[PDB]
């Protein structure tokens, strides 16, 4: 689309074949802006649901990370009230060589391992009461992750 | 490069926490959880050398699914007699501020926000006599 | 038809001045020059500390690349 | 057809396992090696200073050739 | 008994040899023995040497290539670096040696010596190089017609 | 796997240098007749008399031809010093190969150097030790 070639690579590699579990996307005419959406990992928390994420390709990429975003609600000590993932790889840790299925990857581990010893509220009780959340977790995936389009 | 409503929004979020120091214009989401980053809180100074004279002025702004590609809506909460503020309600007719009305891609809540107070000094208004301080709409 | 093997760790294109590295993995010699102002003077991939300098041109490769070029005869630069 | 620059600069046959030289040179790791301990610590090729210690495995190289061998395996 | 038994290596350098030979030089590995090989070098035009031709023989020993190969002259010739015996005086043959050269490059110093005849190595030879060029050449261009002229 | 057999030429010049540079005792020696022979063919070498022998101390000393096929095949050995000693002709001091073992069974590992040393181990051996030889420093003719 006008635009580096590195992405439409990675494109192309991520359609012709995308991950178990993860549906992703471009939009069309923001070729830099891909639509996707986690499976609930097996055995998680957050079976049940599928979740909606956002993410961007910044003009400064591979230099910079990717933007990534969840779109829906959940219960996570790494997602806040908007979705800020947070994420080494997306902060500060990030390199080029890294891509994008790698961090579609990480978002999914990160689900199933959900890191607490980090830690914000979620983060307090997340720990202190560990399947005292996973009640919290399950219903928040139960409210917000199922029948959302 | 095209940067999509969501990310350009979560920019002047985090942005919004730094400022610009020195002091004046200021921002806020409204609350925290509008995963849609709909509504907005703003905040504006007075000009020195004005009847705005440091005044704690509130606003809201609202940036709709659009945004920045459309002008978001503004509006102020704490009274103002001020050129295109309806004194009536505190909204912001874009017509009439060039920033809203010529509006860029490029603009945004710091950008408006600071406009007035350009437009605060304005010969204009920095006469114009003002409601008694911090009374306001009424909503 | 680029091989991977035939690319930048980081640009993923075809490499025209392959560098390799102390833990050694090469990549075109801008993008890793980049990478190292931009992000990091550290290995993309191991991420041990490393710096400009510590590159070396990987010739080897400088021809396996111009053979292929060639051979394959395909898109362009130089 | 095994193209030359798939060759031990000293070995002169198919590089099983490519290692390069800070001058950038790639030899059969054995070779280079044998180089070393026998004729002295210099770069074969560019006779600059050199040692064991200095070498390093050239992973693109051992894919290019991984590669080319099933593909046509000789 | 067969041929090889030889290194990869050696049986390769040979085989190139004889594809695309040096030009100007012949040479041949010894039938009975694949190690050894029978060398002619042409006498390089404006050189001294010019119109013979010149016999020498290199061989393999075995641990080339981390020895160097072995070479002399066999034909007589008078010059700098070749002594009464046909040793040959070669930095490369002597410790500048590597094993990333080989017998066509060893070949073509040697030919080159035959055109760029390096009188101060250090013996009587060079000696007569430096203090008396005219005679020195006359006296090689001589002995190659004694000498290095249809030993066909 | 052993292996490679040097040729002839390279091998004479070992014995070449090896020739004029040590030795152990100035008991025995060699090198070229004449040194611009590129042929390389020719060689002299030389013997002491060893010590406890009638051979005691006199200087023989011989002439060596190595052929073509050196060394996979022995060389022709002649003493010029006249000497008395079984396997040497009286008349014309030839060696012959036969009858002088080292000679006899050539190993192609062998060589000049180790050819004179036996021709000296001989000359302790009893067979030969006490025979009364021709007067100091007389020459075969020819």
């Amino acid at each position: 689309a006008g635009l580096p070639r590195r992405i439409i690579k990675e494109t192309q590699r991520l359609l012709a074949e995308p991950v178990p579990g993860i549906k992703a996307e471009p939009d069309e005419s923001n070729a830099r802006y891909f639509h996707v959406v986690i499976a609930g990992p097996q055995d998680s928390p957050f079976e049940g649901g599928t979740f909606k994420l956002e993410l961007f390709l910044p003009e400064e990429y591979p230099m910079a990370a990717p933007k990534v975003r969840f779109m829906t609600k959940i219960y996570h000590p790494n997602v806040d009230k908007l979705g800020r993932i947070c994420l080494d790889i997306l902060k500060d840790k990030w390199s080029p060589a890294l891509q994008i299925r790698t961090v579609l990857l990480s978002i999914q581990a990160l689900l199933s391992a959900p890191n607490p010893d980090d830690p914000n509220d979620v983060a307090e009780q997340w720990k202190t009461n560990e399947a005292q959340a996973i009640e919290t977790a399950r219903a928040w995936t139960r409210l917000y992750a199922m029948n959302n389009i | 490069v095209k940067v999509p409503r969501n990310f350009r929004l979560l920019e002047e979020l985090e942005e919004g926490q730094k400022g610009v120091g020195d002091g004046t214009v200021s921002w806020g989401l409204e609350d925290d959880e509008d995963m849609t980053l709909t509504r907005w809180t703003g905040m504006i100074l007075g000009p020195p050398r004005t009847i705005y004279e440091n005044r704690i002025y509130s606003l809201k702004i609202e940036c709709g699914p659009k945004y920045p590609e459309a002008p978001p809506f503004v509006r102020f909460v704490t009274k103002i007699n001020m050129n295109g503020v309806n004194s009536s309600n505190g909204v912001v007719d874009p017509r009439a501020i060039s920033v809203l009305a010529k509006w860029q891609n490029s603009y945004s809540i710091k950008v408006v926000l600071q406009e007035l107070r350009r437009l605060m000094m304005s010969k204009e208004n920095m006469k114009l006599p003002q409601p008694p301080e911090g009374q306001c709409y009424s909503n | 038809d680029i091989p991977d093997y035939l690319c930048g760790k980081i640009s993923f294109e075809l490499m025209r001045e392959p560098c390799i590295t102390p833990s050694g993995i090469t990549y075109d010699r801008k993008d890793i020059e980049e990478h190292l102002q931009r992000v990091g003077h550290f290995n993309p991939v191991t991420r041990s500390p490393l710096t400009q300098e510590q590159l070396i041109p990987n010739l080897a490769m400088k021809e396996v690349i111009d053979a292929f070029i060639s051979e394959n005869g395909w898109v362009e630069d130089y």
